[PDB]
């Protein structure tokens, strides 16, 4: 993916994280677990929802065929009519298929970008107080209990404290 | 101790296409193309279609005696006609500007048939002998019920000078016809006079038909031909007819009571005892999808038609194996 | 000590839409849809339109006596006609292939009217008694000024055999007509002969009209009808007329001097004493925008018409609150 | 935004930087101030200008309606005509609205990308001679006077010197 | 010691356009627009076109004596006609519903001409004197070879009553005509009877033509006119003709043996002794590209036509200077 | 470019790397050389190949003109016909030109993204065992013979070893 996170430096997803699209997994002496990042998830939900409603709505006005009959010596205009109606269908079929292709690609990259941004947001907090393992994880130099972990998820990781 | 950033995965097998990659498995997806229908012709929001069955629009409107079912039909949502209805013009001929009239019915939901020239009204001509074996009814020779094939009386067809005034509020559709016989012998045998005409006038119409004699192939056992014409008589206008012979005179004409959104749908399907918001020639649609691929010719509140076999939007992200 | 990387912000409240987000505030934006017009009909690059006012194209070209304003009109950029002009055919009738002729005017900027058959030229028929109360002028009965309704002279309408040779360089539009009277009594009262015709020939035309007698609704107090025809006479070609009676003969015909880009615009608006590069039926456009949403039917150097209510491109970046 | 800089790790824009789209703010014992990065700004101006002229120009050839009249018994072709003209308007309206939507989204992301790239270009100069604060700023380990600051804006920051 | 990440560069000068940047040099690119053709008209997959050369479709089908080359032509892939063929109607006139017939040929690959009414068969009329100097052949007066201009015999043109039954399996195209003479003197000089007609009937056709007399401009030295008509006679149907005079009778008619994909292509080019899968009016196309910009009217397995001057996709990356 | 690698922090391409789109250049006491990264190259080839076949194929169904003739008093429908056929050409010409423009832009950015991702994949292995020079290169703190170099290209660089 364009942003390199999903199926990139983060090898795969988490069956175990059920309550959001992106989040954290922690590991300390007290235990381990998955916690969803609510802000980035909701952002992703709003964007994709608006994309779908945008797509549905732009396609709202679109060609409607109408039954039109012609006699045995009006073949030319019968054919003009058939061509005209078919032509618009082909145009609108193309618009629908291409839009879906193009936006699907952007939706996948959008998710990738959200993961990368959440990873960086964490990286930029921890700075040199943690080893960047290269797989999505940061190994702390200090011990980091559930309150410590929560502060990293907060946006609050007190760097001068550790 | 560590903290990791990650993303959702699940057991989804839904797939979406992109420009660069086909069949990508995603955690969540949204189909937007309706592919199914109920295979039936249904009422459109409670309003039943006019199903002409084995009759054509011409057979219906002229009153082909095989089309009695459609004498005084109630309001309709749309009309359904077969590709080749067997009960069209029972006595062979042409229907003039037939396609333009059909187009006119795409904007009509209801006719109210009325008698403009009574059959008893013809005191100088024979009004009950204009029947053919090509238009049978219950074993006997009959004819288009809405027009009267007038013939001579005691070897005299005197000139006809009739008028009807459209006094009612609603545009009136008026049908008449002319008979084209096989030869000079048949002309005198039916209408006496050798050279005849039918003149027709309104505020806008200036017509004068003359019968056209020729030997033709038999169709339904008849080598003669009937040519049918029509006009729309506006309110407060009058139509005048003048004829020597060969005149197929109106008896009943159609009052255009309700105008609106209709369509002549072409289909072999019969009534399916159902209701729907969206009807197509192959069946009715019941969906919330923005698109469908059933048929381009729809009526009602419908999704938008595309030729696609598949339209699926990614909502979620790339699902892990 | 520090150095920071950052980006511009300002007091802009301009907004743009995206697929995923509506109404995003940006520092800079560029509207590309022209939404305004001046509400007037104007000269197109100094060349004034032909504004037919209360006349139709037919009233104009035939010379309906209420349409004198448009006798010998100068070159025009485009034509403007009302939706239902009151001064059309003052004596009721039809104009044959009227829409095809109108289409022909979409490619003409100038006519130069000339006299091809003088009114004094009719030494055997009465050329100054062909007038009706349906075409009044200054309280008196008149008629289409460009054609002459010829009638009998001392109870004789002898056969007419006239020719005009298109000697001039420019295609010539020629109008004539036929009169359809109410009855046999009126036929003899005007043209004497009971059975008549009008034959018309050019290198390409092979026509023979016959009057059509019928009782019709009165329109403008007239139950008779006038049916008007036309052709384009090429240079160095000749048109020949032959008639027993009922012939409405050309006097004046139109020389097609200038061909070019024109249009028949439909509008109730009158002249607005202005100039413009781009005209629409609702008003003139003066903009540099690539798009507008005023009206699809434009003439001149115009933006491209869309049905949009709003088209705004982001140029700058997401503006901070 | 896809690149995470604008309204991301850089919280908001600068009312105070008036002479460009992207640039720097410095802070030392001598004072503080905003300086625009001319190269990245001009690049942004060229791209967006070409995008607008590309959009205007692709839409140049497009359907033009023409007045066409029909009589009372030419309803079918009158209707064909109306359908045909309306159909092209709907197609061209859709093309215009979708293009604007799609490219607006790309324009915003383009700016985001330019900011991120300018931030990285600075980061890659300073290496470990400055603390990455996580908000767009770098705090120097050494003192960094106006000449020092200018060298960072130059592309010239002499890393082995400090 | 170091390791660097980098990307390919090469000596390519290929360029591609983007929204934001024109003329970007890339390492690899793929043209998708075919811009060349061979400038010739060729066989379409081994099947040679019908090249009408200086004849029109009418000259061909009626059998204009300058169009003998196209007597009994073999199967064709497509037809080629010049913009203004000189050998059209040698005797001036009109061809009725000519454009609808041409449209019919867009779906026909082969005719097989057959004799339905022998020329010797006309025992009561003169069948070999219907010739004009306007249709010369080898210095002598001739006529459309497929129809017979019948004239009187010993000052009598007795009524004609002929029938042809379409016994063969294949739809039959039948041509006939009517002669419109200059005056009453010429009517009696050719057909004796002053007032004549031609009646034509099939299961569907109910026609009755009457000659139309008028003085016309000379075209090819003739002021008379010939008006040609046609129908498609279905299998097992019959056509009946009745006439007093002026009847241009069928001799040969066309058997529609093969229906299929054809086109009437308009071009001044002659045969180029070649074969191709894709033909255009300006030349043949031999390419694998998805698009071309030669001409919109193509026949065969062709790329898709666009108005572009250039379509080049980037495959590689931005090439370094 | 959006991802900042191609003609960005990596100044230009390598005439000397002939066997792939992206790869590595090494320098140690034993010598120097170019080696293509096969995985990222093949990925790039698959994506671009599918893009071309997608483009060719979506354009497959598209308006075909047909010869249609009209007489001297059928001008209105002749004009309708000409307008209708021209209108579809303009629509399809626009679709082709815009698609090429839009996707060319994406193809260039795609390559940029692949380079950036390959650079990061290396960066995330080496961590603090190498100086990030800022130009695409990493200077090792330890000596790094051909076997060492190969392990960086492997995905195998043993960080706790060095
Ligand atoms: C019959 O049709 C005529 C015209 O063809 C129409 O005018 C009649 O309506 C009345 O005509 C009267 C003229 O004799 C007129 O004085 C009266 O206003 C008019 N009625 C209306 C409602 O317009 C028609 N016959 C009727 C209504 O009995
Ligand atoms: C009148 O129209 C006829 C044909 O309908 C036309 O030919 C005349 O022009 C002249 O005809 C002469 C034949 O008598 C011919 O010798 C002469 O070349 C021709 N003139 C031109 C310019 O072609 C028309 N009458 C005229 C020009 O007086
Ligand atoms: C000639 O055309 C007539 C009708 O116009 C057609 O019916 C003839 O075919 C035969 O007609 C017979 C009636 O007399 C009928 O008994 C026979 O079935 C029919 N033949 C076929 C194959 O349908 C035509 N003449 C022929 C075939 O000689
Ligand atoms: C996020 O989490 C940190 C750690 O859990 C919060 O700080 C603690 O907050 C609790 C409840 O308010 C107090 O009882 C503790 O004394 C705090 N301890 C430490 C070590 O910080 C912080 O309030 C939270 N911040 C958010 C949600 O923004
Ligand atoms: C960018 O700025 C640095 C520092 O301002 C420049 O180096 C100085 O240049 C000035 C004027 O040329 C000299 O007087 C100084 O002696 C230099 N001092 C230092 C500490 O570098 C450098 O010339 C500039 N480089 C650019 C614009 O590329
Ligand atoms: C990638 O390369 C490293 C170093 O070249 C490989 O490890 C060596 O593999 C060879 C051959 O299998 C052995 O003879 C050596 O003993 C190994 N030495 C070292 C220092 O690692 C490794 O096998 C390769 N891994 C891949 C291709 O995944
Ligand atoms: C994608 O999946 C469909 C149906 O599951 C299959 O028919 C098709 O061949 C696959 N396409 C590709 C390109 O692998
Ligand atoms: C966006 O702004 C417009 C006008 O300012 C408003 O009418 C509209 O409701 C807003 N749309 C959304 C989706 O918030
Ligand atoms: C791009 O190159 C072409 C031909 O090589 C040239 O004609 C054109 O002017 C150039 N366009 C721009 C925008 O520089």
């Amino acid at each position: 993916g364009l942003f390199g996170a999903i199926a990139g430096f983060i090898e795969g997803g988490w069956q175990g994280m059920v309550d959001g699209w992106y989040g954290y997994h922690h590991s300390n002496e007290q235990g381990s677990g998955y916690a969803a990042d609510k802000e980035s998830t909701q952002k992703a939900i709003d964007g994709v929802t608006n994309k779908v409603n945008s797509i549905i709505d732009k396609m709202n006005t679109q060609f409607e065929a109408v039954g039109r009959e012609f006699n045995n010596l009006e073949r030319r205009i019968e054919n003009l009519n058939k061509k005209m109606e078919d032509g618009f269908l082909d145009v609108w079929t193309y618009n629908a298929e291409l839009l879906v292709l193009m936006e699907n690609e952007r939706t996948l990259d959008f998710h990738d970008s959200n993961v990368k941004n959440l990873y960086d947001k964490v990286r930029l907090q921890l700075r040199d107080n943690a080893k960047e393992l290269g797989n999505g994880c940061f190994e702390f130099y200090h011990k980091c209990d559930n309150e410590c972990m929560e502060s990293v998820r907060n946006g609050t990781y007190d760097y001068p404290q550790y | 101790d560590q903290i990791c950033i990650g993303y959702h995965a699940n057991n989804s097998t839904e797939q979406v296409d992109t420009i660069m990659e086909k069949n990508v498995t995603v955690t969540h997806a949204q189909d937007i193309l309706e592919k199914t229908h109920n295979g039936k012709l249904c009422d459109l929001d409670g309003v039943k279609p006019l199903i002409l069955r084995d009759c054509s629009v011409a057979g219906w409107l002229l009153g082909n005696p095989m089309c009695d079912e459609f004498i005084n039909v109630p309001e309709w949502s749309y009309i359904v006609e077969k590709a080749n209805p067997v009960n069209d013009l029972c006595y062979p001929g042409d229907f003039n500007d037939y396609e333009e009239l059909k187009h006119l019915l795409s904007r009509i939901n209801h006719f109210e048939k009325i008698q403009i020239i009574p059959k008893s009204s013809w005191s100088s001509h024979e009004a009950s002998l204009g029947v053919s074996s090509a238009c049978p009814y219950q074993g006997k020779s009959s004819f288009f019920r809405n027009v009267v094939w007038l013939i001579k009386k005691n070897s005299t067809y005197p000139t006809i000078k009739r008028s009807y005034n459209n006094t009612n509020q609603e545009d009136l559709l008026v049908l008449w016809g002319i008979h084209h016989p096989n030869d000079a012998a048949e002309q005198t045998k039916l209408y006496q006079n050798p050279t005849t005409y039918i003149s027709v006038g309104t505020s806008t119409l200036n017509q004068r038909l003359v019968p056209r004699i020729a030997t033709r192939s038999k169709v339904n056992g008849q080598s003669g031909r009937m040519e049918f014409f029509w006009t729309i008589l506006k309110p407060n206008d009058a139509i005048n007819f003048e004829s020597n012979g060969n005149f197929i005179a109106p008896e009943y004409a159609y009052k255009i009571v309700k105008k609106g959104d209709s369509t002549i749908m072409k289909s072999e399907l019969e009534y399916g005892n159902c209701n729907t918001k969206c009807q197509t020639p192959m069946g009715a649609i019941n969906s919330s999808m923005p698109f469908h691929n059933i048929h381009p010719l729809t009526i009602g509140e419908c999704p938008k038609y595309v030729k696609s076999n598949r339209l699926v939007l990614a909502t979620g992200l790339r699902n892990s194996p």
